[PDB]
C-alpha cells in the first residue's frame, strides 16, 4: 500500500493506490483505501485491510451520531481522538495505519494514526509499504502555499512513486480533495497507468468441451404454488 | 529522543529534539515532544509515543477537572497524577516523562518520572536515548538560578550534543519557556545548533 | 422504600386467581375478534381490525396476522406492541431449533416456549403480564394441521375451531353449531367470515376491516403455503361467500 | 398528604419533609460550635454528663479527618461518625491521587455531595446531623457547617444543636466587636464561654467541655485537642464570665 | 442509593385498562397539533412551534427531527420525552441495522425499533410510558414512501394522512375531505398548511411553523461528490422563507 | 405511628421508631451488670430460663484473650456482633501483631450498628452489649446500644430492672473503682449490684454468670459451681 | 394519591413531582438574569447574605463549569452543586473523548436529558433547580441555554429566572422590541454588565450595593465571575449617568 | 495444523452478460486422507448464492448462521435479501469474530432482483470485501484459480460460454492441487432461472 496526504493553500488532499495483497498475490486490483468518515473528513488506510475498513466505519458511524446530537459539523480532531483511543485500547492488534484529513469549522487538518494509538501532525505524510517511495517524492517537491493543481500533482506523484517502485503497491491512484468552503471531491481512479494490455489469444472454449455428469434446475423462488 | 527540563531564576524551560524513529527510519522529523497538560504545566515525553500520548491526554483531563473544582493545580499535583498512571500500569507502559511547571509561589519546578513510575524532583532533568551522551556535559555546565538566555544556551548546547551522537535524536530543537510573563515557544534549526 | 408503590403483579387472590391475568383477559375481551378454523386440507385465520378509519393505509398494515416461520402463523388479540415482543422471540426460537436440528420446529414446541414465557411473567419478576392472546395456525410432518391458543396465564390448548378477543362466547357457539370434522378450507373460510359477520359490533363487515390468512398443503407438489390475504383478495372472498 | 412518609418526595410546597424531620433530630442534640480565628479554627462541644458513671475525657466527640481537618456535630452521633468515615475515605483518595492534603472547600463539597445524595432516594434516610468542620489549608483557615439537606456555607462563626440561638447571638457579638480578627488562643477561651452560655438550654444535667483547634502558628496547621492547662484556662475563663 | 423499582408501574386495572398508557395519551391530547400527509412522490410532516417565550429562540428547538437521511419524525406531547426518543432512534438505526447491513433501515423497521423502546417503558420495572405520540415519515427503496404513527403503548399504524394532539379530531376530518391517492408533494404541503391553520390561534408564518418533507434525493445537501450510488438525503426541512412563499398561494 | 414501618423513616419530631423498638427488646431482656477498677473489669449476668426443664440462656461471650461482652435482648444478634468483634480482634492480631483497643472495638460496633439504621430492608440490631476488656491503657467497660451509641463507663447495667443496679453502682462508684489487685472483691460488688435488680427470684448456682478480665487475667467465664463462691 | 409522590402520570397527564420541583426552584427567593452582547454573555444574580456569621465570599449560585462555560442556578444549593459537579464532569469527559471543548448548548442538552431521566425513572427525584448555561461559543457566538426539572431546554436571546422573573422578562421583552436585535449592541462586556444591572434595577424596583449582586461574564475562551470591587466600579458608572 | 488447508477445497465465481456463475469442488479430507466426495461448498438464501472454502466445520456453521439470519431478515423486511446487502452481512458477521475468526474464504454470487445487475464478492477470514467485476477465487488452489481465471476470463460471456470458462478454470486448477477435486459443481445463475451442473473430473 501507498497512501499519502498533504496540505495546500486552502485545503488538504489525500492519495492512495488501489492494490490489496494477500502475501505475494494480488487479491484486489481496484480497492478503495480512502475511507469515508464524514462529508468533509476522509481517512486513508494501510495495514490489515479489514481493520482499517472496520475502524473507519465504526468511528464514521459514531461521528454521524455525534454530529446529529450536537447539531454541528464533525471535526477532524474528533475523528482523530476517537480513532486513536480505539486503536490504543487494542494495543496494535487492530493493525490499521491511517492518514486522516478533513475540513471543519476550525479549518483544514492532516493527521496520521498508527495501530498502537500514536498520532502525528504534518503538512505531508505517507504510510504503508510504499511510504518511503512516496516520502522521497514529497521531501523533494513539497513547499508551502501549494495551489490545488500543484497539490493534486504532488499527491498523485507521491502515490505513483509507490506504485512503480513498491511491490506492495500497484494499479491505480485514488485522490480526495478537501478544500475550505467547498464540497469535498472524491476522485476514484484519478490515474489509470496500469491497464492490462490486450491478450494475444481468446481462450473462449468450444461449447461442450467440458464433460458433464448431471444437470438440474434449482428452485430459488419462494413457494411453487397451486 | 533527547529531552530536558531546566529550572532557572524566572521559572523553567523544557527542551526537546523533534525526531521520531521506527527503527532506523525517521517516521516524523518535526515531532513536538513538549506537551501541555495545563496552562503552565508541561511535560517532555520519551518512550512509547502511543503510551506517553495516552497518559498525557488522561493527565490533561484530570487537571482540567481538578481546575473546575479546586482551581489551579500545583506542578507537584500534576507530577503525582503522571506518577499514579505510570506506576499502577508499569507492566503495560514504556513511558519516561519529565514534568515541568511554573507556580508563582513555588516558581520553576521539574519532576522526572522514569520507567518504574518513581518520582524525582530535581533542579534539572535529562531523559530519552540521547541523554546518555550529555550526563557529563550537563553536570559540568549546569548552575542554579541562571538567566533565561544562559538556560536557553545550556539546553541548546546540551541537546546539540545529544543530537550529534544519538541517531534516534535529531531535527529541530524545540523549547518552551514557563515564567510569570507567560508561555513562550522557541525553535532552533540544524544550521544554528550544529555549528556550536 | 419502594415497597409502598408495588402493585404485586404475581399474587393469588383469596379465591386462587391471578389478578393481573384475569384483568389482562378482560383487556383482551375488548380487542377485535380473531377466529381460527382447522380443516382436513388447511387452516383458516380470520380477524377483525379494531380502528376503522378511512385514512388508515390498510395494504401495508399488520395488527392481527403475523408470520412466525414458513409453516406457522399467529392471530393476535390484545396489545399489539406486547404481541410483537413475543412474536420476535417466537421467530428466533424457530430459527434456533432449525439451526440446531436442521429441521423446522414442530408447532407445539414453539407454542409451549411462548406459553412458558408468558407463564414466567405471572409467577416471578414483579412485572405485568403480556396482554395478548394468540391463535397459532401451523403445520408439521408429525401432527399435520394444528390450531392452538395461548393467553396471558401461559396456558395453551389445541382446537379444531376457536375464537379470541371480543364476543368469544357468541362466536364459539356459532362455530360449535356449524363446524364438522370432514370440512374443507373453502367451507372454513366461509364459516370464519359468517361468524365474524354476526358477532361484529360494527354495522357491517367490510374488506378494510379484516385481516385474513390461510395455511394450505395445496401448494405445488405437496408443500405448505402460507397466504396472508391482500385487501383486494379479502374483498373478493367477501363477495364470493355473499356477505357484501 | 403522605408527602412526609418517604424521603426524596417533594411536597406541594417544594419541600422534602424527611430532611426537615432530620433537622428536628439535630435540634434535639447537644450544642456544638465553630469559631474561625486569624490563622485557624476552633471547635467546641457540649457533652451531657447523663450519669456519674461516664468516664471523664473518654467519650470523645470531636473527630479528626486527615491530619489538618476537625469535625464536630450535633444530632444522631452514629450518623456523624458514618459521615466522618466517608470524609476520611474522600481525604485519603484525594491525597493518594493529587499528593497535597485535601483543601477545606474541596473537603466540604465531598461531604456536601454525599449528604445530598441521601436526599435523592426513598431507600435511604437523610443524615440526622449538622456537621461543623474546618481547618487550615494552603489558602488559610476555613470554617464550614453542613446540614441534613447537603446545604453548607463558609462561616465566621457556626453553631448547631439545642443551644444554637444562644450561641449564635454570642458569635454575632464577637464578629461585630472583632472585625480585624480573633487570635487562636482567644477563640479557645471564647469557645469555652459560648458552650457554657449555651448550656442554659440543657441546664438540667451538668456537662463536660471539649475543645479542639487547628492554627498555623499554634499547632503548625494540624488538628489538635485542647488538653491540660490550656483547657483548664478556658474553663476558668468561661466559669468567670457566667458568674 | 438503589433502584428498588424492579416492578411494573403500568398495570391492568379491573376494567382491563392500562391506566398509565391512557394517561400518557391524555398528555398527548394536551400537546400541540402535529400532522402528516403522504403524497405519491413524497411525505410531509408539520407542526406548530409553540414558543414558550418571545425571548426564546424557537429555531434552536427542533420539533421536526432527522432520524436517518430518508426518515424524519415529529411529535405531539412531552418535548423532552421526544428528544431522548430521537437520540435512541438515531442510534438504534446504526447499532441494530447500519453496522450490520451497511445501509439505513427502511421506515417500518426503524418505526418498529422505536415502538419497541416505547413498549418497554410500558412494561419494564420502575418507568412510566413515554408521553408522546410520534409521526414518522420516511422513504426506502423497496417500500417507497410511508407515514407511521407511534403511540405511548408501543402500537404503530401506517397512515395516508393523520393528525395527533390538540385539534386532531377536527384536523383528521379536514384531511379526510382533502386527501386522495393522486396528490403531488406540493399539493400535500398546501393541504398541510391549510389543516394546520385551523388549530393555530396566534401568528401563522414560517417562524411559528415547522415543516419537513421526505421527497426527492438532494445531492446538493450531501456535502461530497464522487460516488454515483449515494444521491443524498430525501429528508429536507423547509426554511422559514420557503414556508412563507407557499402561504401567499394559500 | 405512621413512621414506624421501617428504619429509614424519621418521625415528625426527629425520632427513629424502629431503633426505639429495638431498644425496647433490651429492656425485655434479662439483667446484666458491668463494672471495673483500674486493674480488672467484671461482667455479671442474670441468665434466664424458659421453664424448670430448660437450660439458662448464656449471656456472656468471649471475643479475645483480653476482651469479651455480655448481652441483653436478641441473642442471635449478639452472636452476629460478637462474631464481628472476634474477627476484628483477630485481624488486629494477625496483621499488626496488636491487641485491639477496647475503645476502638466500641467504635467498630457503633459503625456496624449504624449502617442498619440508615438503609432500607435491614433492621436495627435488637440487643444491648456490655463490653469489658484490658488493653494497653488498662481496664475498660463499654455500653453498646443498637442505635449505635457506645459509651465508656466505670460501671453500668442493661436489661429489665437494670435501674436498681445502676443506682447502686452510682453510689458505690468511689468504692469499687479502688478495688485494685483483688478480683474476688470486684466480683462481689458486681454480684451485690445485680442483686438490686432482682424481684421474687434470687441468685442460684445455674442462674448466675460471671466473667472477668484484668492485668494478669485472661477473659474467663465462670458458670455453675464456679460461681457458688459468690452466692 | 401516590401519583403525586413519584414520577408517574396523574389522570390529567401531569407529573406532579416535576411541578413541585419547579416550586422548589424559587425557595431561595433569588432572581437571575442573562443577556448577550456582541462579544460576550453576561449573567447577573441577586446575592442575599441574611446571616452576619456567613462568609459572604462562599455564598454563590454562579459556577465555572469549564473555561468557556458558566452556569447560574435558581434553586437550593445542594441540588445546584449536584448539577454543577455533574456538568463539570460531563464537560471534561467530552473534551477528552471528542478532542474539543464542550459547547454550551450541548452541555445544556446533556443536563436536560439527565433531568428527563429523573421525570421518567421513579427511584430518582428531579433536581429542584433551573440551570442557566452561558458562553461565547466558538461556532454559535454568545449563547444562553436554560434547563429545568422537566428536562426542557431552549436557547435564549436573553432570559430571567426566579420569583419575579415575569417582571424582568417583560422589561427585557420591551427593550428588544425597541432595538429590534437579538443582543445588546455594545463592544465592551463592562457596559453589557451595566445594562444587565440597570434593567434589573428598573424591573425589580430596588437599588443594589456591591454585595447585593453577583456577576458572571463569558468572553471568547474564558468565563469569569466579577469581584465585589469589579461590581462596585460597574455600580459607580450606572449612577454617574 | 493450518486450519484453512486441513479439509481442502475451492470456490470460484465469475460474472457474465446478465448472469453469474459460481462453482466448487466436492472434496472433504483430513489432510492426505480423502473422506467425502459429496461435500458441496455452495449454498443459497433465496437468490443470493454463497460459496465457502476453508475449515469444513466453519463452512457448515456459517451456512447455518446465514440461513438463520436471512430467514429473520425476510420475515422482518418482507422480501428476500439482495447480494449487496448480504455481502455486508457476511462482512459484519466475520469481523465480529475478529480475534477468533472462522477459518473460511467466502464468496457471494447473485443477481440483484431490482436492478438486474450481476454481482460477485469475496472475503478474507475476517470480512474484508473484495468486490470484483471479473471473478473471485477462494480455497487451497486459489493461486491456480487466479492463474486460470486471469488468462481464461473475458468480460460479457453468455451463460453457456461462461459455464465452459468457469468449469475449465476450476477443473485445471483442482488437478494441480492435492487437496481439491473429487468432483465439482457449477451453478449458472440468471435473473429467474438457475441451472446446476455436476462435472466429470479425474478422481485422484
Ligand atoms: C496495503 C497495506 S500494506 C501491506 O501495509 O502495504 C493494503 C491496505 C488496504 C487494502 C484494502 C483496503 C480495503 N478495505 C484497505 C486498506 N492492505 C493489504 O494489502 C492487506 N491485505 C489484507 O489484509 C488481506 C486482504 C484480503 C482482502 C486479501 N487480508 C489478509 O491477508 C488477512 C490478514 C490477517 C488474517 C488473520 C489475522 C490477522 C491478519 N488474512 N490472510 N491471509
Ligand atoms: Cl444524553
Ligand atoms: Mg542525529
Ligand atoms: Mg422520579
Ligand atoms: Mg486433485
Ligand atoms: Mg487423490
Amino acid at each position: 500500500t501507498t497512501i499519502a496526504g498533504l496540505v495546500f493553500q486552502d485545503g488538504v488532499i489525500l492519495g492512495a493506490d488501489t492494490r490489496a495483497t494477500n502475501d505475494s498475490v494480488v487479491a484486489d486490483k481496484s480497492c478503495e483505501k480512502i475511507h469515508f468518515i464524514a462529508p468533509k473528513i476522509y481517512c486513508c488506510g494501510a495495514g490489515v485491510a479489514a481493520d482499517a475498513e472496520a475502524v473507519t466505519q465504526l468511528i464514521g458511524s459514531n461521528i454521524e451520531l455525534h454530529s446529529l446530537y450536537t447539531s454541528r459539523e464533525p471535526r477532524v480532531v474528533s475523528a482523530l481522538q476517537m480513532l486513536k483511543q480505539h486503536l490504543f485500547k487494542y494495543q496494535g492488534h487492530i493493525g490499521a495505519y491511517l492518514i486522516v484529513a478533513g475540513v471543519d469549522p476550525t479549518g483544514s487538518h492532516l493527521f496520521s494514526i498508527h495501530a498502537h494509538g500514536s498520532t502525528d501532525v504534518g503538512y505531508y505524510l505517507s504510510l504503508g509499504s510504499g511510504s518511503l517511495a512516496a516520502m522521497a517524492v514529497l521531501e523533494s517537491h513539497w513547499k508551502q502555499d501549494l495551489t490545488k493543481e500543484e497539490a493534486i500533482k504532488l499527491a498523485s506523484d507521491a502515490i505513483q512513486a509507490g506504485i512503480w517502485n513498491d511491490l506492495g503497491s500497484g494499479s491505480n491512484v485514488d485522490v480526495c480533495v478537501m478544500e475550505i468552503g467547498k464540497d469535498a471531491e472524491y476522485l476514484r481512479n484519478y490515474l489509470t497507468p496500469n491497464v492490462r494490455e490486450e491478450k494475444q489469444k481468446s481462450y473462449k472454449f468450444p461449447r461442450g468441451t467440458t464433460a458433464v455428469l448431471k444437470e438440474s434446475i434449482v428452485n430459488i423462488c419462494d413457494i411453487q404454488e397451486e | 529522543t533527547s529531552i530536558m527540563a531546566v529550572t532557572f531564576k524566572d521559572g523553567v524551560i523544557l527542551g526537546a529534539d523533534s525526531r521520531t524513529t521506527t527503527g532506523a527510519y525517521i517516521a516524523n522529523r518535526v515531532t513536538d515532544k513538549l506537551t501541555r497538560v495545563h496552562d503552565k504545566i508541561w511535560c517532555c515525553r520519551s518512550g512509547s509515543a502511543a503510551d506517553t500520548q495516552a497518559i498525557a491526554d488522561i493527565v490533561q483531563y484530570h487537571l482540567e477537572l481538578y481546575t473546575s473544582q479546586y482551581g489551579t493545580p500545583s506542578t507537584e499535583t500534576a507530577a503525582s497524577v503522571f506518577k499514579e498512571l505510570c506506576y499502577e500500569n508499569k507492566d503495560n507502559l514504556t513511558a519516561g516523562i519529565i514534568v515541568a511547571g511554573y507556580d508563582d509561589k513555588n516558581k520553576g519546578e521539574v519532576y522526572t518520572i522514569p520507567l518504574g513510575g518513581s518520582v524525582h524532583k530535581l533542579p534539572y532533568a535529562i531523559a530519552g536515548s540521547g541523554s546518555t551522551f550529555i550526563y557529563g556535559y550537563c553536570d559540568k555546565n549546569f548552575r542554579e538560578n541562571m538567566s533565561k538566555e544562559e538556560t536557553v544556551d545550556f539546553i541548546k548546547h546540551s541537546l546539540s550534543q545529544a543530537i550529534k551522537w544519538d541517531g534516534s535524536s535529531g531535527g529541530v530543537i524545540r523549547m518552551v519557556v514557563l515564567t510569570a510573563a507567560g508561555v513562550e515557544r522557541l525553535i532552533f534549526y540544524p544550521d544554528e545548533y550544529e555549528q556550536l | 422504600g419502594s415497597r409502598r408503590y408495588d402493585s404485586r403483579t404475581t399474587i393469588f387472590s383469596p379465591e386462587g386467581r391471578l389478578y393481573q391475568v384475569e384483568y389482562a383477559l378482560e383487556s383482551i375481551s375488548h380487542a377485535g375478534t380473531a377466529i381460527g378454523i382447522m380443516a382436513s386440507d388447511g387452516i383458516v385465520l380470520a380477524a377483525e381490525r379494531k380502528v376503522t378509519s378511512t385514512l388508515l393505509e390498510q395494504d401495508t398494515s399488520t395488527e392481527k396476522l403475523y408470520k412466525l416461520n414458513d409453516k406457522i402463523a399467529v392471530a393476535v388479540a390484545g396489545l399489539t406492541a406486547d404481541a410483537e415482543i413475543l412474536i420476535n422471540t417466537a421467530r428466533i426460537h424457530a430459527q434456533n431449533y432449525l439451526k440446531t436440528y436442521n429441521e423446522d420446529i414442530p408447532v407445539e414446541i414453539l407454542v409451549r416456549r411462548l406459553s412458558d414465557i408468558k407463564q414466567g411473567y405471572t409467577q416471578h419478576g414483579g412485572l405485568r403480564p403480556f396482554g395478548v392472546s394468540f391463535i397459532y395456525a401451523g403445520y408439521d410432518d408429525r401432527y399435520g394441521y394444528q390450531l392452538y391458543t395461548s393467553n396471558p396465564s401461559g396456558n395453551y390448548t389445541g382446537w379444531k375451531a376457536i375464537s379470541v378477543g371480543a364476543n368469544t362466547s357468541a362466536a364459539q357457539t356459532l362455530l360449535q353449531m356449524d363446524y364438522k370434522d370432514d370440512m374443507k378450507v373453502d367451507d372454513a373460510i366461509e364459516l370464519a367470515l359468517k361468524t365474524l359477520s354476526k358477532t361484529t359490533d360494527s354495522s357491517a363487515l367490510t374488506y378494510d376491516r379484516l385481516e385474513f390468512a390461510t395455511i394450505r398443503k395445496g401448494a405445488n407438489d405437496g408443500e405448505v403455503y402460507q397466504k396472508i390475504f391482500k385487501p383486494q383478495e379479502i374483498k373478493d372472498i367477501l363477495v364470493k361467500t355473499g356477505i357484501t | 398528604t403522605g408527602y412526609d412518609l418517604s424521603n426524596s418526595v417533594f411536597s406541594p410546597d417544594g419541600r422534602n419533609f424527611q430532611v426537615e424531620y432530620a433537622v428536628k433530630a439535630v435540634e434535639n442534640g447537644t450544642t456544638s460550635i465553630g469559631i474561625k480565628c486569624n490563622d485557624g479554627v476552633v471547635f467546641a462541644v457540649e457533652k451531657l454528663i447523663t450519669s456519674k458513671l461516664l468516664v471523664p475525657q473518654k467519650n470523645v466527640k470531636i473527630q479528626v479527618v486527615d491530619r489538618h481537618i476537625g469535625c464536630v456535630y450535633s444530632g444522631l452521633i452514629p450518623d456523624g461518625r458514618h459521615l466522618v468515615n466517608r470524609g476520611r475515605e474522600e481525604a485519603a483518595s484525594f491525597k493518594k491521587l493529587y499528593k497535597t492534603p485535601i483543601p477545606i472547600p474541596a473537603f466540604a463539597d465531598r461531604l456536601g455531595q454525599y449528604v445530598q445524595a441521601h436526599t435523592l432516594y426513598n431507600s435511604v434516610r437523610p443524615f440526622g446531623v449538622s456537621t461543623i468542620f474546618g481547618g487550615v489549608d494552603k489558602n488559610g483557615a476555613h470554617l464550614y457547617m453542613l446540614e441534613p439537606s447537603g446545604s453548607y456555607w463558609g462561616y465566621k462563626g457556626a453553631a448547631t444543636g439545642k443551644g444554637r440561638q444562644s450561641a449564635k447571638a454570642e458569635l454575632e457579638k464577637l464578629v461585630d466587636h472583632h472585625p480585624e480578627g480573633l487570635s487562636a488562643r482567644e477563640a479557645v477561651k471564647q469557645a469555652a464561654k459560648i458552650i457554657y452560655l449555651a448550656h442554659e438550654d440543657n441546664k438540667e444535667k451538668d456537662f463536660e467541655l471539649e475543645i479542639s483547634w487547628c492554627s498555623l502558628s499554634e499547632t503548625n496547621g494540624l488538628h489538635k485537642f485542647v488538653k491540660g492547662d490550656l483547657l483548664q484556662e478556658a474553663i476558668d475563663f468561661a466559669q468567670k464570665e457566667i458568674n | 442509593m438503589t433502584d428498588r423499582y424492579s416492578f411494573s408501574l403500568t398495570t391492568f386495572s379491573p376494567s382491563g385498562k392500562l391506566g398509565q398508557i391512557d394517561y400518557a395519551l391524555t398528555a398527548v391530547k394536551q400537546g400541540v397539533t402535529s400532522l402528516g400527509i403522504k403524497a405519491t412522490n413524497g411525505v410531509v410532516i408539520a407542526t406548530e412551534k409553540k414558543s414558550s417565550s418571545p425571548l426564546a429562540m424557537s429555531e434552536t428547538l427542533s420539533k421536526v427531527s432527522l432520524l436517518t437521511p430518508d426518515i424524519g419524525a415529529v411529535y405531539s406531547g412531552m418535548g423532552p420525552d421526544y428528544r431522548v426518543l430521537v437520540d435512541k432512534s438515531r442510534k438504534v438505526a446504526h447499532t441494530s441495522y447500519k453496522r450490520i447491513y451497511g445501509e439505513y433501515p427502511p421506515t417500518k423497521l426503524l418505526v418498529s425499533e422505536v415502538a419497541k423502546i416505547m413498549q418497554e417503558a410500558t412494561q419494564s420495572g420502575g418507568v412510566r410510558p413515554f408521553g408522546v405520540s410520534l409521526l414518522i415519515a420516511g422513504h426506502d427503496e423497496f417500500n417507497g414512501f410511508s407515514l407511521y404513527q407511534v403511540d405511548p403503548s408501543g402500537s404503530y399504524f401506517p397512515w395516508k394522512a393523520t393528525a395527533i394532539g390538540k385539534g386532531s379530531v377536527a384536523a383528521k376530518t379536514f384531511l379526510e375531505k382533502r386527501w386522495n391517492d393522486e396528490l403531488e408533494l406540493e399539493d400535500a404541503i398546501h393541504i398541510a398548511l391549510l389543516t394546520l391553520k385551523e388549530s393555530v390561534e396566534g401568528e401563522f408564518n414560517g417562524d411559528t411553523i415547522e415543516l419537513a418533507i421526505i421527497g426527492d434525493e438532494n445531492p446538493d445537501l450531501l456535502g461530497y461528490t464522487g460516488i454515483p450510488t449515494d444521491k443524498g438525503p430525501r429528508f429536507r426541512k423547509l426554511t422559514s422563507q420557503e414556508i412563507n412563499d407557499r402561504l401567499e398561494a394559500l | 405511628n405512621n413512621y414506624d414501618g421501617d428504619t429509614v423513616t424519621f418521625s415528625p419530631t426527629g425520632r427513629l421508631f424502629q431503633v426505639e423498638y429495638a431498644l425496647e427488646a433490651i429492656k425485655q431482656g434479662s439483667v446484666t451488670v458491668g463494672l471495673r477498677s483500674n486493674t480488672h473489669a467484671v461482667l455479671v449476668a442474670l441468665k434466664r430460663n424458659a421453664d424448670e426443664l430448660s437450660s439458662y440462656q448464656k449471656k456472656i461471650i468471649k471475643c479475645d484473650e483480653h476482651m469479651g461482652l455480655s448481652l441483653a435482648g436478641l441473642a442471635p444478634d449478639a452472636r452476629v456482633l460478637s462474631n464481628y468483634l472476634r474477627q476484628q480482634c483477630n485481624y488486629s492480631s494477625l496483621v499488626f501483631n496488636r491487641k485491639l483497643a477496647v475503645e476502638r472495638a466500641g467504635h467498630l460496633l457503633c459503625d456496624k450498628a449504624q449502617k442498619n439504621t440508615q438503609s432500607y430492608g435491614g433492621r436495627p440490631y435488637g440487643v444491648g452489649l456490655l463490653i469489658i476488656g484490658y488493653d494497653k491503657s488498662g481496664a475498660h467497660l463499654l455500653e453498646f446500644q443498637p442505635s449505635g451509641n457506645v459509651t465508656e463507663l466505670y460501671g453500668t447495667a442493661i436489661g429489665a430492672r437494670s435501674q436498681g443496679a445502676k443506682t447502686y453502682l452510682e453510689r458505690t462508684l468511689d468504692t469499687f473503682i479502688k478495688i485494685d489487685g483483688n478480683p474476688d472483691e470486684l466480683i462481689k460488688a458486681g454480684v451485690e449490684a445485680i442483686s438490686q435488680s432482682l424481684r421474687d427470684e434470687s441468685l442460684t448456682v445455674d442462674n448466675l454468670s460471671i466473667a472477668i478480665v484484668g492485668k494478669d487475667t485472661p477473659f474467663t467465664i465462670y458458670d455453675g459451681e464456679a460461681v457458688a463462691k459468690y452466692i | 394519591g401516590y401519583d403525586r409522590h413519584i414520577t408517574i402520570f396523574s389522570p390529567e397527564g401531569r407529573l406532579y413531582q416535576v411541578e413541585y420541583a419547579f416550586k422548589a426552584t424559587n425557595q431561595t427567593n433569588i432572581n437571575s438574569l442573562a443577556v448577550r452582547g456582541k462579544d460576550c454573555t453576561v449573567v447577573i444574580s441577586q446575592k442575599k447574605v441574611p446571616d452576619k456569621l456567613l462568609d459572604p465570599t462562599t455564598v454563590s449560585y454562579i459556577f465555572c463549569i469549564s473555561r468557556t462555560i458558566g452556569m447560574v442556578v435558581n434553586g437550593p444549593i445542594p441540588d445546584a452543586r449536584n448539577a454543577a459537579l455533574r456538568a463539570k464532569a460531563e464537560a471534561a469527559e467530552f473534551r477528552y473523548k471528542y478532542g474539543y471543548d464542550m459547547p454550551c448548548d450541548v452541555l445544556a442538552k446533556r443536563m436536560a436529558n439527565l433531568s428527563q431521566i429523573y421525570t421518567q425513572r421513579a427511584y430518582m427525584r428531579p433536581l429542584g433547580v433551573i440551570l442557566t448555561f452561558v458562553s461565547v461559543d466558538e461556532e454559535l457566538g454568545p449563547s444562553i441555554y436554560k434547563t429545568d426539572p422537566a428536562g426542557y431546554y431552549v436557547g435564549y436571546k436573553a432570559t430571567a429566572t426566579g420569583p419575579k422573573q415575569q417582571e424582568i422578562t417583560t422589561n427585557l421583552e420591551n427593550h428588544f422590541k425597541k432595538s429590534k436585535i437579538d443582543h445588546i449592541n455594545e463592544e465592551s462586556w463592562e457596559k453589557v454588565v451595566e445594562f444587565a444591572i440597570t434593567h434589573m434595577i428598573d424591573a425589580l424596583g430596588t437599588e443594589f450595593s456591591k454585595n447585593d449582586l453577583e456577576v458572571g461574564v463569558a468572553t471568547k475562551d474564558k468565563f469569569f465571575t466579577l469581584s465585589a470591587e469589579n461590581i462596585e466600579e460597574r455600580l459607580v458608572a450606572i449612577a454617574e449617568q | 495444523s493450518d486450519p484453512s488447508s486441513i479439509n481442502g477445497g475451492i470456490v470460484v465465481a465469475m460474472t457474465g452478460k446478465d448472469c453469474v456463475a459460481i462453482a466448487c469442488d466436492l472434496r472433504l479430507g483430513s489432510q492426505s486422507l480423502g473422506v467425502s466426495n459429496k461435500f458441496e461448498k455452495i449454498f443459497h438464501y433465496g437468490h443470493v448464492f454463497l460459496g465457502i472454502t476453508g475449515l469444513a466445520t466453519d463452512v457448515t456453521t456459517l451456512n447455518e448462521m446465514f440461513r438463520y439470519k436471512t430467514n429473520l431478515y425476510k420475515l422482518k423486511e418482507e422480501r428476500a435479501i439482495e447480494p449487496e446487502t448480504f455481502t455486508q452481512l457476511v462482512s459484519s458477521s466475520l469481523y465480529e469474530r475478529r480475534f477468533g475468526p472462522y477459518f473460511v474464504g467466502p464468496v457471494v454470487a447473485g443477481i440483484n432482483s431490482k436492478s438486474g445487475k450481476p454481482f460477485i464478492a469475496g472475503f478474507d477470514l475476517i470480512g474484508c470485501i473484495d468486490e470484483a467485476k471479473d471473478f473471485i477465487v477462494s480455497g487451497t488452489a486459489s493461486d491456480q484459480l487466479f492463474g486460470m481465471c486471469e488468462s481464461l476470463y473475458e468480460p460479457n460471456l453468455e451463460p453457456e460460454d461462461l459455464f465452459e470458462t468457469i468449469s475449465q478454470a476450476l477443473l485445471n486448477a483442482a488437478d494441480r492441487d492435492a487437496l481439491s477435486g473429487w468432483g465439482a459443481v457449477v451453478y449458472i445463475i440468471k435473473k429467474d432461472e438457475v441451472v446446476k451442473r455436476y462435472l466429470k473430473m479425474r478422481q485422484d
